[PDB]
């Protein structure tokens, strides 16, 4: 695995497409930890392999606005 | 016998209690390590957990998220503290673990939640160093869908001229609030910066601990829930202004302390911002 990232899709990716990019992300070996549904921001957060990444960083703008490491925040 | 926390009264909400306003059917989520439900002087609405390891919201393993609930809605009865909006309806959505640390991804989706069960006011006293691009698209949505968003401006200190605030405090469309004590004068952990938008009090905060405990607490993330139980004040008031109307008079009816950079526009005052 590459790490944990979060995905944001462009809005004007189908819900197809959304759904065929996570099972994707599973199918290469990643997992899929959270999906994000509302209304201007469609995403996921989980597990990429490393062929995963690469293929979302470049597509961005595309399919792609965004793609991030999955920080961490505390209480403190 | 009932306590009010010196904070309470500092940002003078008691005045506002006695004209009948307490944060009656303001939602307010407190995006935290949880809220223990059985507290005597708590009352939970409802919410939901985001930590894979922790499903269960209402069970507060770290005490940090029980403490930043209690000041914002402790019940006003004969026991405890007090609450800045005691009558406010608390959801925990938690967010953080029993070590009080949390995935990015895992707060999104509880901001998510939030959006998705009507939230007025979102309070988070957490933070990170690293910026994010979702965290970001996240605490915009949640504002463009009309929640007030607070959250705590970190406890780095100064750094020079440089900004100390963290993340998501440091985003344009959140309230970052900072602390000072019971004199007004800024916690010397208090971050600073231009990010920085007001002050509350966050130094030895007594509130509600996990299993019927009450304790002081230092941190802007004992601020923060002040001005989000502020806000709930305000909007049982005038149940028809916008987030933005909310933020605009809480801003702009605050008592001006020191500079900017270290104390934003200053202590707020929900009984002037009621209006
Ligand atoms: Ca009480």
């Amino acid at each position: 695995s590459a790490g944990k990232f979060i995905v944001i899709f462009k809005n004007d990716v189908s819900e197809d497409k959304i759904r065929e990019t996570k099972d994707e992300v599973i199918a290469e070996g990643g997992t899929i930890t959270n999906e994000y549904n509302m209304p201007g921001m469609k995403g996921f957060a989980g597990e990429l392999t490393p062929q995963s990444l690469t293929k979302f960083q470049g597509l961005q703008g595309d399919l792609i606005d965004s793609i991030e490491e999955d920080h961490v925040a505390h209480a403190y | 016998a009932q306590s009010v926390p010196y904070g309470v009264s500092q940002i003078k909400a008691p005045a506002l209690h006695s004209q009948g306003y307490t944060g009656s059917n303001v939602k307010v989520a407190v995006i935290d390590s949880g809220i223990d439900s059985s507290h005597p002087d708590l009352k939970v609405a409802g919410g939901a957990s985001m930590v894979p390891s922790e499903t269960n919201p209402f069970q507060d393993n770290n005490s940090h998220g029980t403490h930043v609930a209690g000041t914002v809605a402790a019940l006003n009865n004969s026991i405890g503290v007090l609450g800045v909006a005691p009558s406010a309806s608390l959801y925990a959505v938690k967010v953080l673990g029993a070590d009080g640390s949390g995935q990015y991804s895992w707060i999104i989706n509880g901001i998510e939640w939030a959006i998705a069960n009507n939230m007025d006011v979102i309070n988070m006293s957490l933070g990170g160093p690293s910026g994010s691009a979702a965290l970001k698209a996240a605490v915009d949505k949640a504002v463009a869908s009309g929640v007030v968003v607070v959250a705590a401006a970190g406890n780095e200190g100064t750094s020079g001229s440089s900004s100390t605030v963290g993340y998501p405090g440091k985003y344009p469309s959140v309230i970052a609030v900072g602390a000072v004590d019971s004199s007004n004068q800024r916690a010397s952990f208090s971050s600073v910066g231009p990010e920085l938008d007001v002050m509350a009090p966050g130094v030895s905060i007594q509130s509600t601990l996990p299993g019927n405990k009450y304790g002081a607490y230092n941190g802007t993330c004992m601020a923060s829930p002040h001005v989000a139980g502020a806000a709930a004040l305000i909007l049982s008031k005038h149940p028809n202004w916008t987030n933005t109307q909310v933020r605009s008079s809480l801003e702009n009816t605050t008592t001006k302390l020191g500079d900017s950079f270290y104390y934003g526009k200053g202590l707020i005052n929900v009984q002037a911002a009621a209006q």
